[PDB]
RNA sequence: UGGGCAGGGCGAAGCCCGCGGAAACGCAGGUGGAGGCCCCGAGCCGUUCUGACGUGCAAUUCGAUGGCGCGACCUGGGCGUA
RNA sequence: UAGCACACUCGGGCGCGAGCCCCGAGGGCCGGGAGACGGGUUCUUCCGCCAGGCCGCUCCGCGGAAGGUGAGCCGGGUCCUAAGGACGCGCUGGCCCGCAACCGACAGGCAAGCGGGCACACAUUCCCGCGCCGUGUGCCAUGCGGCAACGCACCGUGCGCGGCCGGGCGCAGGGCUGGCGCCGGGGGCCCUCCUCCCCCGGCGGCCCGCCUGCGGACUCUUGCAGCACGAGGCAGCCCGCGCCGCCGCCAGGACUCGCCCCCCGUGAAGCCCCGCGCACGCACACACACGCCCGUACCAAUCCGCACCAGGGCUCCAGGGCGCGCACCCCACGGCCAGGGCCCACGCAGGUUUGGGAAUUCGGCAAGCUGGAUCCGCAACCUCGGGACAAGGAUUGGCUCCGGGCGCCGGAGCUGUCGCUUCCAAGGGGAAUCCGACUGUUUAGUAAAAACAUAGCCUUGCGCCGCACGC
RNA sequence: UCUCUUAAGGUAGCCAAACGCCUCGUCAUCUAAUUAGUGACGCGCAUGAAUGGAGCAACGAGAUUCCCACUGUCCCUACCUGCUCCCCAGCGAACCCACUGCCAAGGGAACGGGCUUGGCGCAGUCAGCGGGGAAAGAAGACCCUGUUGAGCUUGACUCUAGUGUGGGGCCGCGGCCCCGCUU
RNA sequence: CCGGGGACGUGUCCGUUGAUCAAGGACGAAGGCCGGAGGAUCAAAGAUGAUUAGAUACCGUCGUAGUUCCGGCAGUAAACGAU
């Protein structure tokens, strides 16, 4: 049969274009505390979360840094990017100097990585605790995953601006159309059950049905990994996270 | 990418200096990375007797 | 009426192919190339219109005299007077309390 | 001359999309289109410019906020500390 | 990266005034001009006639009828995917 | 034989030869004129034809001989980047991939040319007039006014920091276009009537709007509103639109500023350039000199469909009337018109058919009815938004007036063989069921659908991702 | 109420439905008359819950029935117009083609233009026409056969990319398989 | 922290401003509903183990909605002092 569309979208000519990206949004790696001014809060194509253009002026040069905008950023805000700066909203500092229970965002995964986690709209990471021996901070990710990360990792205080975008329903197909055209998603999505067998494992005959269990193994071949790819369970949840995970 | 260009600068990896004009820069870097590795290994008495 | 032709030129409706009608002496009208509208100078801070500076195309702007392209005070075609005065007050007052 | 008794701003959507979907988006379209008070100049002139960016049209004070409100509950809590 | 797309109709918020109200607010008249709203022009398409044609004008066209017609559109060029 | 021109007609001409070539007249018809791609000499002149053109030809996109394409300003290159490519090197057994010089736009960014003449044809290229832009040489000054908004010394180089963009209803302006009135040329027509018909006619002040000064609280807009972070007013300033000084009045208009609206869409980049900041050191004016390569004719029968094919093919420009209307229809501009005779049957296309009215038929297929506008009236149902132009009714011309808030609206009277959206244009409606929620999409060439898509709802994986409101 | 049996025995709903074989189910309505339509009924061959059930506001060139109005759809046709046809000048093909006077019956490979026995017609022309030539199109697409395929599927056979696992190789130091370290 | 309340005390003020109510408005336990978050216990439904003549119940175990919070709907109680 032909190559399914899942494998066929993995080819690198289907990725979003690089010219839509305003710039890489990394927390600056600084020796001393860096004082910046939020120069502009800009929009990026596809990204609902806005970006914060941070202009840093020294004696020598002007550095132009880029961060994802925090809810409460404003143009002209003095931001401080350092190791032990104040823990106001908009600053970026190492997690050891961040008190527990404060929602941070653009958290680095490795130290001086530039910020990886909680980068899209409304996301934040709750700093749960500090292991001051072994230099380890346990943090709560927006998926609910409790993640260990080293206290040398930086993070920006606050939640990601761009708020509750999931609350608004797309009423029309056009609003899904222009959304996916901006983000570069593959849309509209034909159900594989509506396809022919040459197109899809769900591609069937005479009645639109799957025909075999749609829970596939995680060791499956690519081309078989279609539907629910490592499903621990299925069906409607109806329970707490505790009752379903175990 | 600017972070990666800083990343290949922090590590001093001679395999990053892959262009032709970087050749004399690369073999200077190879000479010092060999020298740090040569003396961090346990030099056997057959080689180390020439250090005396 | 005498119909208009782009007289051997491209007929597309781009910003750089705008035409304007001239009445030629024979009660004949033609298209002549209407140039691009010149950009208005704006304050770099507050982005209001800056007065004093001429509004022309960036090439025709450069052909003007140096007095027509700017205002005589400092941060002349960059800042308006209200943004400049604020910038003077900000650098002064930050310096004064820095001493205390 | 009210025009509509119950739907208000979602009368633009007509009879389409379902009553509960029109009822759900009504609170957000009131929220994302409203003018808000600028906390830098005092005037009720803050309008959304794009999702996540709210700008006062009087004193040009622009700030990064929520998607369809200037403030979210998670965003308010981090700033109140 | 450029370009193209009559004229009407309905009248969403908001606003103004009048009337009513103890209040909350409610009616009414304007205003405003929203919407993958309505009829439709150029144009596009291809519902029906199972029309014409069916060694054709044409290796899919023609006519009437019909649908769409600021879009989830159409389009020139460049580019990508074999 | 099938088939092939059958809105033209009359006179004249050249000519061996004329339905078709030319000229004049009459009658009609519809596009025509500029660019791209594509063609490549088809262009234009002279000569021809007994060949080609679905007939004929004296004609021709044909045959023969010639002629023609002139640029600092038009387009491209000598410029810049876009998406993207990449022949080098790394990684290789080879790719992929990494870096990526270089490249990538004849519609992006983007120095500067218009009016006319000439001409067989070609010229925004030649010519004439008036300009403009850039480059290269020379030749240096070393600053001021205004409280302010700012005004100016026609000056340079380097660095740093900055500096451009969407769509839409409306308001206002508006390249221009039309109409009317009045005046003015120029040309043609008229039994009566008719003033018929055709053509032509920088600079200063003010106004916006921002800002400034005085001053201190009001003030709009068609519209939300604005305003002590300074209202109106007055006096200025700035820079544009606009109007007067060196034919009026009315209407339409491509386009455009700003408000406002729309977006889970936020609407390029780079060079050039400009501004300021900080430095350097000097050349704008003026004068003189100079300005490369390529393209440049023509193509509603010149292209692609084997063809002068009823097909297809990017872009620009429509005057008058009617009317809501760049709808239809008529006219103008500009351009056109490709056998003869007879009409039997059966056709194709179009009218009309008394009485009946779906009895026809698988089925109201096809045809017909309704149709614009104004006024009135409008149900069940409903997601309260709709249904809805529901259903249904009345009216509609011409003329002469009257009134108004006067592009229009209302009323009255008179009038015609009762007739008036008089042509054109232009919904048939109701009661229900099934399915799909809707707008949308699809089998180019037998299926447009109930299929697909959709939003919504849900499940799954993922914290080595574009970073969980994510993919 | 009893009993057998299953993983569980179809719940809420809905229905001769685009899903009901019987079947034109039965009853009502619609009609003069209805295998249609609608409303009911449900021991439903074989309805049924995101393989989504029920649900129709709005929408639809979707599928269907009734009513009003309308009409050449029909009773049942007629007339008119243009173009064709027809006739001509000039120009001028193709399909097809074993050979071809026409019937009746018979025989025959069981449906003849030719054979047999009868019946007829023949100046070979013009125009209509569609009975026949089992007319022309096209080495039947149905069906079967082929030890001829291809598309596609999976509990076919034999393999295989991918995912995953074990062991080994991948020349480093330290300390107690574990923990440090970096080179 | 912000807000409220009644009683008392008083040569403080006002001076009849009041009482009760169709209409109207606001609040309104539990359960329920909508959107979002969360989910330990308990627990409708459901599932079982028993009891029983039967047991769709009482008992045991498990378990979803729910119980919880936020925004709203709803607007009911043996909302009883049946006043
Ligand atoms: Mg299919
Ligand atoms: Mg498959
Ligand atoms: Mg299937
Ligand atoms: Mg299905
Ligand atoms: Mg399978
Ligand atoms: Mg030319
Ligand atoms: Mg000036
Ligand atoms: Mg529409
Ligand atoms: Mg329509
Ligand atoms: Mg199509
Ligand atoms: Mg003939
Ligand atoms: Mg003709
Ligand atoms: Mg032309
Ligand atoms: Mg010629
Ligand atoms: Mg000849
Ligand atoms: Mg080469
Ligand atoms: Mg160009
Ligand atoms: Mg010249
Ligand atoms: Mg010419
Ligand atoms: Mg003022
Ligand atoms: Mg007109
Ligand atoms: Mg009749
Ligand atoms: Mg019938
Ligand atoms: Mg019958
Ligand atoms: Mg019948
Ligand atoms: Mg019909
Ligand atoms: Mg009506
Ligand atoms: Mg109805
Ligand atoms: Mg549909
Ligand atoms: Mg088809
Ligand atoms: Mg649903
Ligand atoms: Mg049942
Ligand atoms: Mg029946
Ligand atoms: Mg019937
Ligand atoms: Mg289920
Ligand atoms: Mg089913
Ligand atoms: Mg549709
Ligand atoms: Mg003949
Ligand atoms: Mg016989
Ligand atoms: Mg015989
Ligand atoms: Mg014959
Ligand atoms: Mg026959
Ligand atoms: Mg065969
Ligand atoms: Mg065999
Ligand atoms: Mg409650
Ligand atoms: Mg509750
Ligand atoms: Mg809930
Ligand atoms: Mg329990
Ligand atoms: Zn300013
Ligand atoms: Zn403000």
């Amino acid at each position: 049969s032909k190559v399914i569309r899942r494998l066929r979208l993995l080819k690198p000519h289907h990725r979003p274009k690089a010219m839509w990206k305003v710039g890489e949004t990394r927390i600056p790696v600084v020796s001393e505390t860096m004082h910046g001014v939020v120069s502009e809060i800009v929009h990026e194509r596809g990204k609902v979360a806005p970006l914060a253009k941070i202009r840093v002026d020294t004696g020598k040069c002007v550095r132009r840094e880029l961060l994802v905008a925090v809810e409460g950023n404003y143009v002209g805000q003095k931001v401080e990017i350092g190791d032990s700066v104040p823990v106001a909203v908009g600053n970026a500092l190492k997690l050891k100097n961040i008190p527990e229970g404060t929602g941070v965002c653009s958290v680095e995964r490795r130290p001086y990585d530039g910020g990886k986690m909680a980068k899209s709209s409304g996301a934040y990471v709750t700093v749960v605790g500090h292991n001051r021996d072994t230099n380890i901070t346990t943090v709560r990710l927006p998926s609910g995953e409790k993640r260990s990360v080293s206290s040398e990792c930086r993070a920006v205080v606050g939640v990601i601006a761009g708020g509750g975008v999931n609350e608004k329903p797309l009423l029309k197909a056009s609003r899904a159309h222009y959304r996916a055209k901006a983000r570069g998603l593959y849309w509209p999505t034909v159900r594989g059950v509506a396809m022919n067998p040459v197109d899809h494992p769900h591609g069937g005959g005479n009645k639109q049905h799957i025909g075999h269990p749609s829970t596939i193994s995680k060791h499956a071949p690519p081309g078989q990994k279609v539907g629910l790819v490592a499903a621990r369970r299925t069906g409607l949840r109806r329970g707490s996270k505790k009752v379903l995970n175990k | 990418s600017q972070a990666k260009r800083e990343m290949i600068e922090r590590r001093r990896n001679p395999r990053d200096l892959d262009q032709k004009h970087q050749r004399e820069e690369r073999k200077a870097l190879i000479a010092e990375r060999v020298h740090l590795y040569r003396n961090a290994l346990r030099i056997p008495p057959a080689v180390y007797q020439f250090s005396t | 009426v005498q119909h208009l032709t782009h007289r051997g030129r491209r007929t597309y409706n781009n910003a750089s192919n705008q035409k304007k009608i001239r009445r030629t002496p024979g009660n004949r009208r033609v298209y002549i190339p209407k140039k691009k509208p010149g950009r208005v100078p704006k304050c770099v801070k507050c982005r209001s219109k800056l007065r004093g500076i001429d509004i022309c195309r960036p090439a025709a702007f450069a052909r003007l005299r140096k007095s027509q392209r700017t205002v005589a005070r400092t941060y002349g075609g960059n800042l308006c007077g209200s943004c400049l005065e604020n910038r003077i007050l900000d650098a002064f007052l930050s310096a004064e309390e820095q001493l205390l | 001359s009210r025009g509509t008794k119950k739907v208000g701003i979602v009368g633009k959507y007509g009879v389409r999309y379902g009553s509960s979907l029109r009822k759900r988006i009504k609170a957000i379209e009131i929220s994302q289109h409203a003018k808000y008070e600028c906390k830098a100049c005092g005037k009720t002139s803050v309008k959304r410019e794009v999702v996540g960016i709210w700008k006062c049209k009087a004193c040009a004070f622009t700030f990064a906020g929520g998607a369809f409100a200037p403030t979210t509950s998670a965003g308010a809590h981090s700033n109140s500390i």
